[PDB]
RNA sequence: UAAUUGCGAUAACGAACGAGACCUUAACCUACUAAAUAGUGGUGCUAGCAUUUGCUGGUUAUCCACUUCUUAGAGGGACUAUCGGUUUCAAGCCGAUGGAAGUUUGAGGCAAUAACAGGUCUGUGAUGCCCUUAGACGUUCUGGGCCGCACGCGCGCUACACUGACGGAGCCAGCGAGUCUAACCUUGGCCGAGAGGUCUUGGUAAUCUUGUGAAACUCCGUCGUGCUGGGGAUAGAGCAUUGUAAUUAUUGCUCUUCAACGAGGAAUUCCUAGUAAGCGCAAGUCAUCAGCUUGCGUUGAUUACGUCCCUGCCCUUUGUACACACC
């Protein structure tokens, strides 16, 4: 047990699943009494996609816009490395993409 | 590895898709009614759900 | 090229005794006194500024506003 | 090319002094939009045909 | 006045007319009073502003247009013809120039001599198209208050910009003759004669 | 800047290289008149010759008068940087030039003549009267020659 | 720790953050004095609100402003906004309510909306022309 | 040269086939106690002050 | 009372700095001047000829010392402007860059401004001297 | 223009029928009456219903009203 | 009423799809939970002015504090509320005050029954039938063509200038997007009149490019009404960039050449508020090429708050020999 300064990442497009998990990391940990950088939402990116709708170009011009929602988070712990192996092999979910890296750079 | 966070969504998607399609083809004799995929660590793993399983 | 492109001592003359009784002159004022174009039309806002006459009570380019002195 | 310039019958000059034909300013006019609901098959269909299929 | 300063000082001039009298770039909104009845509660002129710029939202509501202040209205009218629509800085520069020429001639409160230049210049009584049957014939009408201020406006400026057009003479000043001449209506202003001309077709056709 | 006087010492429309110049203009844009030169060639010149700009073409003392048109047959000598010259490498004594006034129809044509002469297609077009340089011509130049 | 106070204002996308804390009176605009501002005919915009409530009123209260978003106009609108609002911000929670209220009476009567954010705002452009109402254009045939 | 100022009492109705007209009752105001009903051009309301150029004179249909 | 350039309106500011460079003799012009035009999107040279080297480098260190740091790229975005491409809508085109350089490195030469870390350039310490009393003398005519 | 969809004045309807008493001349508080009696599936119409249960039981001091 | 939206009339009563509701997005939250990938104040370290103090910067952690401003979770807020007008004495409507906001709050996504021989077999490894299938209508390669020019038409771009061009100088956005077998977004440094070149660098990105220091615009001057310094078609000569390949000139740059156009006939398009109009930007195309599109913000008005005259459509009634439904 030593004390790694870790920061984790979450994003999804699924936010009820990402709040879930980050709100579960963020309880789970500071009962279990540790230094948190609680969740810290980064800007919703939409990336957007401009199409006609029409398959051919007859017709008046229809647009249509459709987009994907990205939502990104990041959650700051220090930890022994005991609580970080445990943590991040549970707490998995289908379509939140977590990410956990040990240092600054 | 190494992909944008943007591509590597928009890349997931397209995954599920190609795949959606890959199993509505193969399995239509099965039933099957759609998939989802769930990433872990060690493993991806791919869940079909369709009507007979027997002959999957 | 239709007129009134440089000096001609004659018109000079004209200017000094021709500008009280203008209660507004600029570069439209001065052409309109069958007189100097644009360029010098400035010029002699400038040297009318030397002494006496003019009284700039407003600015810039284009729009320019004088009164006679008191 | 050096049949292309030796060629007098060329040029805009040539061009210029000809008559422009009628064809060029007139519609297209559509045709046949009258006759739109008035099938070419010549053919149609049978009560018996339209019940054993719907 | 009693002046003040502290650590960055606003200057000498800045400072007494300022918390002093409300008026204008600096014109006195004060007297200026509105020579026809009618016409006042649709020429503004109290509440008294300081440059012609506003934020404001008279464009909601059918007649708040009204309770804009009049000299803005003016300045609003300048700013169209295309190139020159926005660019609000440039038409209010004007504003403030052609005032100062107003001034220059006949002293005058020039913001006086706009009130005069729009209340002579609207139209009493106007002409519209009515059938009459067939041929249409037209039946004279008296025209609303606030239209006689609207034409009035747009008279002036559209002669003003039409007359400034391609000759050494400049916004400003032309904005100033065609003001000063329907101020006290001369006839020698492009307003005054259709304003004339729209009230002589409809006394012809009452 | 100031008020002048002078005498009839101006003259109005000098005549140079051939051509003919308004005086009572600033003295740049009365040398480009000329054919050969354009504003910019005008403005270097000028600025070459050592001279007041915001003299008109009149007042210009007929030694300025010199200077301004030897320096433009001969700018590279001194130093324009021949770039900024209308005619370069030349194709055939590859030297560079820039030509002027009734000289510039000239050229012009010689150039012309050798796409021709040699059955250049860009030749070819100009001996039409058409487009060179490329562009649709379905639709635009319908007034034409 | 000074009496400090912070507010802000805006116009469509300017936004202008306005400290106002005890001090000797400076009022300086990101890193100038109020007295340059530079669209310069709107320069009485940016005094109007000291002149409204009287040009004292500012001695016990140094004033910074610092501006980003718009154009030149929209941030002359937002800073305006900006050191109105500071000021009954001020003597909200310093001096006492009825002084604040005679300032806020002072700006609402005059009003170019001192106190209250303009919400006028920008329209989605929509497929079919180039502005948000406007239409391409059609030839019939 | 007679002119007569009017206030208008009431608003009536959009007249003429293009209906930019309205039809107002007015109370002329030196010398108020008649009534008269014109034809306006631009927009009124309610106890707006109009400049009949002839003062007896009235209209009713608009085509 | 104290002085700096920010108390100073733009052009007075720069014009005065301007005259003052001139008056100095310490320039380092690069004598293609006024055979240059200052951008590729610029129809004509800059009329002040003799001179408008001084107006730009008086510009470019008083935009210098507002902010960090600033390179070459920064100040032909800024120093451009609208290109006519004629019949075709106008686009937004960078200035020329070895004018601005070559006012970067003679403000250098005059201890002005200096090379930074991080890139681009700094005001120089004996530049916020200069242009502080400068600014200074600036309201010094106007007292 | 503002009119009141048939299903928002049939809860009024409903609704004033059976709990005339609580239910007062102040929006608000009929608001929240709404969240506790109720249950609607947003915000926008709850507040919808209440405002209008509100009108009507604001006339209905002044005398009947039809439904 | 935006609405078969409702009131009301009532042999009907009471209801369902559609409208509404709903969902997304923009406006408001001195309070919720937080943020060196967002900033603020304090404190050190420190530069410059002047000042007995004070002003302006600089500083990736040097520490301490905070969440107004930036971000996004979950809540809250408007229901046309209060009051007054106006009406069947009704649903509603106008006005006022308040308010972030009172045009369905602004803007959209979704969208009943049916209709059409509308468009699309040139998006599809969607498809019937016909056609072809080895001298191929399969496919690849080489080279042209789709750009070809007496002319007719449609969407546009640039202009006729002095509300301007040109030269300095001032100097402000928002939506965006960016690179591993790879060459993407590119700050900075030097070379170059330019266009560009070159050595490095930060960024798989609220971290770097980026405050995308956009343009219109503001100010000080030069031009001064002259087809002019408005306008830049046409054309010559040269220098660069992409690409195997630039000729019929991909694009870019410098000199030169310097047309029509002096406000557009009969006509006809679009539009009501942060709209119209001016202005640029990013994204899509994409090696290169935007006068195009999809979005974005910057400047920001005039004039309606009506009618049924025109036109278009919906709705009653009326006639019919039509029902393959006036083709
Ligand atoms: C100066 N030469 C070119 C210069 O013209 C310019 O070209 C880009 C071009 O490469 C871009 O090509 C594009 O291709 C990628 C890719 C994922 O498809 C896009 O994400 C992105 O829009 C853009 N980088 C284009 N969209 C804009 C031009 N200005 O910038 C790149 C360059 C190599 O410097
Ligand atoms: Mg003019
Ligand atoms: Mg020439
Ligand atoms: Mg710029
Ligand atoms: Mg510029
Ligand atoms: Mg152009
Ligand atoms: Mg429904
Ligand atoms: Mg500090
Ligand atoms: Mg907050
Ligand atoms: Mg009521
Ligand atoms: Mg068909
Ligand atoms: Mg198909
Ligand atoms: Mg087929
Ligand atoms: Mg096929
Ligand atoms: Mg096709
Ligand atoms: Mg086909
Ligand atoms: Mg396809
Ligand atoms: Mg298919
Ligand atoms: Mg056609
Ligand atoms: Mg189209
Ligand atoms: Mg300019
Ligand atoms: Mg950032
Ligand atoms: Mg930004
Ligand atoms: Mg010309
Ligand atoms: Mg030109
Ligand atoms: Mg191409
Ligand atoms: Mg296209
Ligand atoms: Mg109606
Ligand atoms: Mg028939």
């Amino acid at each position: 047990q030593q004390i790694i300064k870790i920061r984790i990442t979450l994003t999804s497009t699924k936010v009820k699943q990402l709040e879930n998990v980050s709100s579960n990391i963020v309880k789970n940990a500071e009962q279990h009494n540790l230094v948190k950088k609680g969740p810290v939402r980064l800007p919703t990116k939409v990336l957007k996609i401009s199409t006609r709708k029409t398959p051919n170009g007859e017709g008046s011009k229809t647009w249509e816009t459709y987009e994907m929602r990205i939502h990104k988070r990041y959650i700051d712990l220090e930890a022994p490395v005991q609580i970080v192996k445990r943590i991040t092999q549970i707490t998995i979910e289908p379509g939140v993409d977590v990410e956990v890296v040990v240092a600054s750079n | 590895a190494l992909i944008s966070k943007k591509r590597k969504l928009v890349a997931d998607g397209v995954f599920y898709a190609e795949l959606n399609e890959f199993f509505t083809r193969e399995l239509a004799e099965e039933g099957y009614s759609g998939v989802e995929v769930r990433v872990t660590p060690t493993k991806t793993e791919v869940i079909i759900r369709a009507t007979r399983t027997q002959d999957v | 090229a239709q007129h009134a492109v440089i000096l001609d001592q004659e018109k000079y003359d004209r200017i000094l005794k021709e500008v009280p009784t203008y209660r507004y002159v600029s570069v439209s004022v001065l052409v309109d006194r069958l007189k100097i174009g644009g360029s010098l039309a400035r010029i002699a806002l400038r040297h009318l500024e030397k002494e006496g006459i003019i009284k700039p009570i407003s600015k810039h380019s284009k729009q320019a506003i004088y009164t006679r002195a008191t | 090319n050096e049949g292309a310039i030796r060629d007098k019958t060329a040029g805009r000059r040539n061009n210029r002094s000809k008559d422009v034909t009628d064809s060029a300013t007139t519609k297209k006019s559509n045709t046949r939009r009258a006759t739109d609901r008035h099938s070419r098959t010549g053919k149609t269909d049978t009560k018996k045909k339209v019940n054993q299929g719907w | 006045f009693t002046p003040v300063v502290l650590a960055t000082p606003i200057p000498e001039e800045v400072q007494q007319a300022q918390t002093e009298i409300k008026l204008f770039n600096k014109w006195s909104f004060e007297e200026v009073e509105v020579k026809d009845a009618s016409l006042v509660d649709y020429v503004q002129v109290r509440q008294p502003i300081f440059v012609a710029h506003t934020a404001g939202r008279y464009a909601n509501k059918r007649f708040r247009k009204a309770q804009c202040p009049i000299i803005e209205r003016l300045t609003n009218s300048l700013m169209m013809n295309g190139r020159n629509n926005g660019k609000k800085l440039k038409a209010v520069r004007i504003i403030k120039h052609t005032l100062d020429i107003i001034n220059v001639l006949t002293d005058q409160n020039p913001i006086q001599v706009v009130v005069d230049a729009i209340t002579n210049t609207g139209p009493r009584e106007d002409t519209t198209r009515v059938g009459g049957g067939g041929a249409a014939r037209r039946q004279a009408v008296d025209v609303s208050p606030l239209r006689r201020v609207n034409q009035a406006i747009a008279l002036l400026t559209i002669g003003a910009r039409e007359a400034a057009f391609r000759n050494i003479k400049t916004i400003a000043e032309t904005l100033a003759e065609e003001l000063i001449n329907a101020a006290k209506g001369s006839s020698t202003s492009y307003a005054i004669k259709k304003k004339d001309e729209l009230e002589r077709v409809a006394k012809s056709n009452r | 800047s100031l008020v002048v006087q002078e005498q009839g010492s101006f003259q109005h429309i000098l005549r140079l290289l051939n051509t003919n110049v308004d005086g009572n203009i600033k003295i740049v844009y009365a040398l480009t008149t000329i054919k050969g030169v354009g504003r910019r060639y005008s403005n270097l010149v000028c600025k070459k010759a050592d001279v007041d700009l915001h003299k008109r073409a009149g007042e210009l003392t007929q030694e300025e008068l010199e200077r301004i048109v030897q320096i433009m047959q001969n700018p590279t000598h001194y130093k324009i940087p021949a770039w900024f010259l209308n005619r370069q490498n030349d194709i055939t004594d590859g030297k560079d030039y820039h030509t002027l006034a009734n000289n510039v129809e000239s050229k012009l044509r010689d150039d012309l003549e050798r796409l021709k002469k040699i059955r250049a297609h860009r030749g070819i077009r100009h001996f039409w009267g058409l487009r060179v340089r490329g562009q649709h011509t379905k639709t635009t130049g319908r007034r034409r020659a | 720790a000074v009496p400090s106070v912070q507010t802000f204002g805006k116009k469509k996308s300017a936004t202008a953050v306005a400290h106002v804390k005890a001090g000797k009176g400076l009022i300086k605009v990101n890193g100038s004095p109020i007295t340059l501002v530079e669209p310069e005919i709107l320069r009485f915009k940016v005094y109007e609100p000291l002149l409204l409530v009287g040009l004292d009123k500012f001695s016990n209260i140094d004033i910074r402003v610092r501006v980003t978003g718009g154009g030149h106009v929209s941030q002359v609108y937002a800073i305006r906004q900006a050191i109105a609002k500071g000021l009954v911000a001020y003597h909200q929670k310093y001096v006492d309510e009825q002084s604040k209220n005679e300032l806020k009476k002072a700006f609402t009567s005059y009003d170019r909306t001192l106190l209250i954010a303009d919400s006028r705002r920008p329209e989605p452009k929509k497929f079919g022309g180039k502005g948000a109402r406007s239409r391409f254009q059609k030839s019939y045939r | 040269t007679p002119v007569t100022l009017a206030k208008v009492i009431k608003v009536l109705g959009r007249t003429g086939s293009r209906g930019g007209v309205t039809q107002v009752r007015v109370e002329f105001l030196e010398d108020t106690s008649r009534t008269i009903v014109r034809n306006v051009k631009g927009p009124v309301r309610e106890n707006d002050i109009l400049v009949l150029m002839e003062s007896e004179r009235e209209a009713r249909r608009l085509r | 009372p104290g002085v700096s350039v920010r108390d100073v309106a733009a052009q007075d500011f720069i014009n005065a700095y301007a005259s003052f460079l001139q008056r100095q003799g310490k320039l380092e012009v690069p004598g293609y001047v006024d055979i240059v035009k200052t951008s590729s999107g610029n129809e004509m040279p800059p009329q002040d000829a003799e001179g408008w080297f001084y107006k730009r480098a008086a510009s470019v260190a008083r935009h210098i010392y507002m902010r960090k740091q600033v390179g070459v790229g920064k100040l032909n975005k800024l120093y451009g402007g609208a290109k006519s491409r004629g019949v075709r809508p106008y686009k937004h085109i960078d200035a020329s860059g070895s004018i601005n350089r070559k006012v970067l490195q003679a403000l250098e030469k005059i201890g002005i401004v200096e090379i930074s870390p991080k890139g681009g350039r700094r005001i120089s310490e004996n530049g916020q001297r200069d242009l502080d009393r400068i600014a200074a003398q600036t309201l010094e005519e106007d007292e | 223009g503002r009119v009141r969809t048939k299903t928002v004045k049939r809860a009024s309807k409903a609704l004033i029928e059976r709990y005339y008493p609580k239910l007062t001349l102040d929006f608000q508080t009929n608001k929240r009456l709404c969240d506790e009696i109720a249950t609607i599936q947003s915000k926008r119409l709850r507040n919808k219903i209440a405002g209008y249960t509100t009108h009507l039981m604001k006339r209905i001091q002044k005398g009947p009203v039809r439904g």
